[PDB]
């Protein structure tokens, strides 16, 4: 509530709240959710329009790696992306356990992509009607190319998981940032198992003289 | 491919290189070169140059 703002949107939530580092984008994200929420507004959600922003409440300038997914859980989104409180979604228990064969760590009871130092967890679309993957797409295009785009100024890796989602990330964004698109977790035959992004990410970092991401931090005891 | 064990190893062996940058033949600096340039257009940006 001091490195926090708000402002006032014309459709629920009503209000967004956003740490300082948001401030640019934020005016025209009001507009463009103005102009969009009550067509959106029209299906129950994905996660709840009272959560739809409350990742804008994270820092960004102590962040050098954004995990993207396309858009939050079909069903129980909680606006933190991939996050699912008491372990039980699949794409989250699959990153874990590769988090786990990588780092030895095995006996954990939780994994959170929003706890670990320098990584911001984040939907490209913030909203899906219940049930239905990308159904918002068309709603929450320019908007997400606005907020990537202002993501992708702090981070030095972009990881997007989906190939099929993000085979046409980079245009999507102006300038170049260091992009991997991977395997979603559910993809056929394994093939999350045998992707080694985690890995590749901190390879990346450390040619742009960047500090590794610490994976393990991810886990919940 | 982006993902694989191969891009991994690749991605080593470069910063390997970068960490080193002592060349000492053509052999040595045409892989590290070529690997910026294999990195650069995977990745689209990466934080080494060529040399």
């Amino acid at each position: 509530q001091d490195p926090m703002n708000s402002v006032t949107v014309s459709h629920a939530p009503y209000t967004i709240t956003y740490h300082d580092d948001w401030e640019p984008v934020m005016s025209q994200l009001v507009e463009f959710y103005n102009e969009v929420a009550s067509w959106l507004l029209r299906d129950e959600t994905s996660p709840i329009p009272d959560k739809f922003f409350i990742q804008l409440k994270q820092p960004l300038r102590n962040k050098r790696v954004c995990v993207c997914g396309i858009d939050p859980y079909p069903k129980d989104g909680t606006g933190v992306p991939f996050e699912s409180p008491n372990f039980t979604k699949k794409s989250i228990k699959e990153i874990a356990s590769s988090i786990s064969r990588l780092t030895g760590v095995i006996d954990y009871k939780g994994y959170n992509l929003n706890i670990i130092d320098g990584v911001i967890p984040w939907n490209y679309y913030l909203s899906c009607k219940l049930g239905e993957t990308k159904s918002h797409a068309i709603y929450w295009d320019k908007i997400s190319k606005l907020l990537l785009q202002h993501i992708t100024k702090h981070v030095s890796v972009l990881y997007c998981l989906g190939k099929t989602d993000f085979s046409n990330i980079r245009a999507k964004l102006e300038s170049p940032v260091t992009t991997i698109v991977g395997y979603h977790p559910a993809a056929r035959d394994r093939q999350f198992e045998k992707d080694r992004s985690f890995e590749i990410i901190n390879v990346l970092l450390e040619l742009d003289n960047k500090v590794p991401i610490n994976w393990a931090q991810g886990f919940i005891y | 491919a982006m993902t694989s064990s191969a891009d991994l190893t690749n991605l080593k062996e470069l910063l390997s290189l970068y960490k080193s940058l002592r060349f000492s033949d053509s052999a040595a600096i045409e892989k590290y070169n070529s690997l910026v340039e294999w990195g650069t257009s995977t990745y689209w940006k990466i934080g080494v140059q060529k040399v």
